């Protein structure tokens, strides 16, 4: 199957600093089938990026992403207090649909 | 030297579309029948029962003037005239007459 | 002798769509028998589609009613008139919509004959704007047949056409 | 824009089954693709299965044979039943619909989720 | 009147040929008949618009 | 692809008429153009006439007034009646349909033919 | 000021389809009154087609039934509801199909105005890709009217256009 | 009318040899309206060529033909034992439709 | 590897419409996700349109009639059969007309992908006639993405393309 | 081509109203735009108002509140009623239809006109 | 409003002579919205020219016209005995629709 490994498990930065979240697939996957989600504690996941790079409606310019083959990255510029959440890597290219562990961002 | 075109003809047949009317075309099919011969025909070789001046009630009850019908046992359809006169010669109410006519329409 | 853009040809009798030419060896009309037969196949299926849908299993033989069955008589009348209005509507609408689509179909197909010719001649012929092309190179009966067949050898006549062009 | 509405929380004993549901509103139920996603406490998200009411269905292999996902267009509601419950089934179950994975795309409308305790 | 003819569809005004899908002759018929339509014409295009150059 | 089926052989006395027929199958009867072709023993083929059930009819001039060709879409059958039979009418009568001579083309589906002896 | 490919003109008020220009002598908008009138004729016939088909001869005045005529009451109800469902279906479907065809009709016609211009200007003007053409030759009010009228004299401006091109 | 004369009445060749059948019309006829048929004894005619030159479905590469105006020819290359039949010239350009006498091919 | 004009691609799996390329850096297929999503939105609305119109509120539970109620029985039968024939007609016709329009819709959209490419490449690429373009200038992955995005910088590659052309 | 037919002449006393009319024929009433134009003896033409039966209506300001223009598609007839008649209302009242001012164009079909005397 | 002033009130010419009728608007009006009418005494007005320049169906080549902005002219070449009538200037650009006084042509 398609297995997604996220790294770091926990990222830590100062507000206003740039964060990146890495995700590695067990196999190469066409970029059209990747997505990133943001889960704020106590809330259902929100879609941020669809496909490896397109931003979802209602999601600000701080978010972007890219990748190819098995290696994809989520980029958050100028990370704000509302972005200190857990980000998930998800792929829908083949069944079963697969998710990674999730990367938490801490405030320092 | 080389030209691309289409067939023109001397046909005067026209058709209608939604945007335009009386468009002349080179070929068409008339899908509607609008004429008849004016006669009663056999259907697949079998003649109708013609009631002449008899009503259905006349035919079935029997009527002294409907004697020519008593010998005809089979038919393809039944033909009644617009205003039959030889019906119930002894006046009275024919119960469920309309319902009988429906039953006899499958016989 | 202009093409489809100005009007049809009464000199072309062997198909709906086709070609006309003028060359050293002679002139005349010939149908595109493959475009015409495919158009016929389409039209024939369309005619049959109309015939197949309008299948009548309806019985219209009437019924008599008494003087005290007027409500039933009027219900029966309503049913027969309603079905008649609906089927009249459907028959007329189907014919008008199909006639309009049929005419668009045929106009599309003659345009396709034109386009498949410029896609072969490219710069080797002048597009005139009257539904015809003028070859820059001298063209004989064999290259005329080649264009009609979809086999025109563009490279072969490229140098002559360039010089004249 | 679809507004998904979910059922309340459930508490079950081991071996029983739980049925959870999502009601769709603001669009045509039949063409929405509805996925169920679970999240165990302290864990990431996991996909369980999907229904396209007018087209067909699929499941995560881990739940094939235990989880039945169905739908009712008459009440615009998607249901999921998880049988043979075990103590690990303490996850929050969420619905989400895809943008267009009738044929090809991701999950962008999410419900609030319902907690099931075993 | 009755005659020695044979037809597949009989209307009260006389028999009809029954080769086309529709008729406008009469609503009441007996036999293997076309659909009754209250239309003056139902002509279908099979060919081209007839405009000679 | 149409499969034409023909009637059996006939033997007639001079002055009588013969009716022969072909049943079409595997397509829509109304748009097929049906030709009758005769072949006298020892001779070549000769065309007698054609029916397009939804469009119209034509005849070879030699048989105009003697041969009536008609059709019945309800049984998908084409009929031909040849009147005032003479001893030269010993030909095999065949049906054939055209590919598209509803409007323009040749005969490519043939039946087996029926022999008529006079 | 871009054309039909980017959006419409609120400065053009004398027709549905038309032209805009910028030249030495001035600028402005003017309708193509022949393309617009033909489009109107088409649309008017389409509106009338809808009106003519939906001819109501139906009587909906109801009937009373007894307590022992429930089967008849329910048959009457079925007939009225069935005819209503059918006519509601037909009215909605006819309007949706015609609205869709109408919009395609109008988009086709504005494209035709564009195509009949490039067929006259040919290499004498740059096709921009924003629904406009830039003449290579200097063009005055008289050649602008000539293009709009379908009478552009290509040969006349060919030499000037070539030099600038 | 359009009258079709075939020649030779009988053609004779060795199997594997090339045969041609000539047909001459009383008037020029557009090539779109010609056809050739093969009648094997005891069988209904089969269509070989339609138009002066197009081959009918199910008919092998041995058969081809061409012509113009009033003069048309059927060509059979590598004639096989199954081709020793009678060939007919037919035209449908105008009514009445017309046929020729037929050309028989003999085995020598 | 030819395009839409010859046939589809079994190597393209991420959308209905898209692109294929061969360059120095590699080769492959990628969908046009905006043309595909818009086509999906259209189709989804079309499917829903069929579902919404065919709303059944009809009750078909039958009725019994006596031996002397044959006229009523036959009227009831006529009504049920007539409504069935009408709805069967409408369901079949709606599906055939929509299937035909759907296929034309999709063919139109793939053509639009082709046209929006030649409108950007212009003389910088050879139109082949097999549903592809050959750039005259050397093109890398970045210009390939630029063409797909509708942002091709024609002027930038104009000089190189001219020399090779 | 529409053939408009007008009503006869009227004689009215001051303060009364007059109703005049035009019947359209040879086309579909609902999409014709019908204008009323008056001409006082010795004067030029003056526009009073317009009806598009399937779309809406407008009036010359001078007659707004005095003149009501309406239509009946069932009899294909346009009516105009002028109230509070005064001695200056001695004009001939004519109908005319436009070519296409359903949306944009001029008046090209005229009736004969009816004289009203006050 | 749009006010139309015609001039001369009366024009006088010999049959066969050229006549022109001037009309001046209170404001500039797009030429698409102008029309000219001919009223022969005892008759309803007939349309001659629509738009500033297009001739109406059934109206002969003697009639033409042109103009722009607020200034428009009707031209009658070779004026014939049947043309000694009153011509009117009318505009339909805005409501209310407006007419001029009318220009009469006399025979001398
Ligand atoms: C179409 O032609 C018929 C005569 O066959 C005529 O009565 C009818 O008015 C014409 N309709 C139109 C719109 O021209
Ligand atoms: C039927 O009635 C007519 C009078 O309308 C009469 O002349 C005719 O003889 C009657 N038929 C029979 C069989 O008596
Ligand atoms: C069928 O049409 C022919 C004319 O082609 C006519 O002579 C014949 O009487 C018609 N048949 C019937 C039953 O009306």
């Amino acid at each position: 199957e398609i297995v997604l490994t996220q790294s770091p498990g926990t990222l830590s930065l100062s507000p206003g600093e740039r964060a990146t979240v890495s995700c590695r697939a067990s196999q190469s996957v066409t970029s059209t089938f990747l997505a990133w989600y943001q889960q704020r504690p106590g809330q259902a996941p929100r879609l941020l990026i669809y496909g490896a790079s397109s931003r979802a409606t209602g999601i600000p310019d701080r978010f972007s992403g890219s990748g190819s083959e098995a290696d994809f990255t989520l980029t958050i510029n100028r990370l704000e207090p509302e972005d200190f959440a857990v980000y998930y890597c998800q792929q829908y290219a083949t069944s079963p649909w697969t998710f990674g562990q999730g990367t938490k961002v801490e405030i320092k | 030297t080389i030209c691309i075109g289409y067939h023109a003809n001397n046909s005067t047949d026209t058709v209608d579309t939604v945007l335009e009317k009386n468009v002349t075309v080179t070929h068409s099919v008339n899908l509607l029948e609008d004429s008849h011969n004016g006669k009663l025909c056999l259907l697949k070789g079998i003649a109708p029962l013609q009631l002449g001046n008899c009503s259905v009630a006349g035919w079935i009850l029997g009527n002294p003037e409907c004697e020519l019908l008593i010998s005809k046992e089979s038919w393809s359809y039944i033909v009644e005239t617009p205003n039959p006169e030889n019906g119930t010669c002894y006046p009275g109410y024919f119960a469920d007459y309309e319902e009988l006519r429906e039953q006899l329409s499958s016989v | 002798i202009a093409g489809f853009i100005e009007g049809g040809w009464t000199g072309m009798v062997d198909g709906w769509y086709g070609y006309h030419h003028q060359n050293e060896q002679g002139s005349g009309y010939a149908a595109d028998q493959k475009s015409t037969q495919n158009a016929i196949n389409g039209i024939t299926n369309k005619v049959n589609s109309v015939i197949e849908k309008m299948n009548t299993q309806f019985t219209a033989v009437g019924k008599e009613f008494n003087k005290l069955e007027r409500r039933m008589e009027n219900l029966n009348k309503k049913v027969d008139d309603g079905f008649l209005d609906i089927w009249t509507y459907n028959a007329e609408l189907l014919v008008l919509l199909e006639n309009e689509r049929t005419l668009d179909f045929h106009d599309s197909n003659v345009k396709n004959l034109y386009e498949k010719v410029k896609s072969q001649l490219k710069n080797n012929a002048k597009e005139i704007g009257n539904g015809c092309f003028e070859f820059y190179h001298k063209c004989n009966n064999e290259c005329m047949e080649s264009v009609k067949n979809g086999t025109y050898d563009y490279p072969k006549y490229s140098e002559e056409s360039k010089l004249n062009r | 824009q679809v507004q998904l509405v979910q059922s309340g929380a459930e508490v079950k004993k081991p071996g029983s089954s739980v049925k959870v549901s999502c009601t769709a509103s603001g669009g045509t139920f039949s063409t929405y693709q509805f996925s169920w996603v679970r999240q165990a406490p302290g864990q990431g998200l996991e996909w369980m299965g999907r229904i396209v009411p007018i087209q067909g269905m699929d499941y995560a292999q881990k739940f094939r044979g235990r989880v039945t996902i169905t739908a009712d267009k008459w009440t615009s509601t998607v249901y999921m039943e998880v049988t043979s419950l075990r103590s690990e089934d303490t996850a929050v179950y969420y619905c989400a619909t895809s943008r267009s994975m009738y044929f090809y795309y991701q999950l962008d409308v999410w419900g609030r989720g319902t907690t099931v305790t075993v | 009147p009755m005659d020695e003819c044979d037809a597949k569809c009989q209307t009260p005004q006389g028999a009809i040929n029954s080769s086309l899908p529709f008729q406008n002759v009469h609503p009441v018929t007996i036999g293997e008949c076309p659909k009754y339509v209250r239309s003056a014409k139902l002509r279908m295009v099979t060919g081209l618009r007839n405009i000679p150059s």
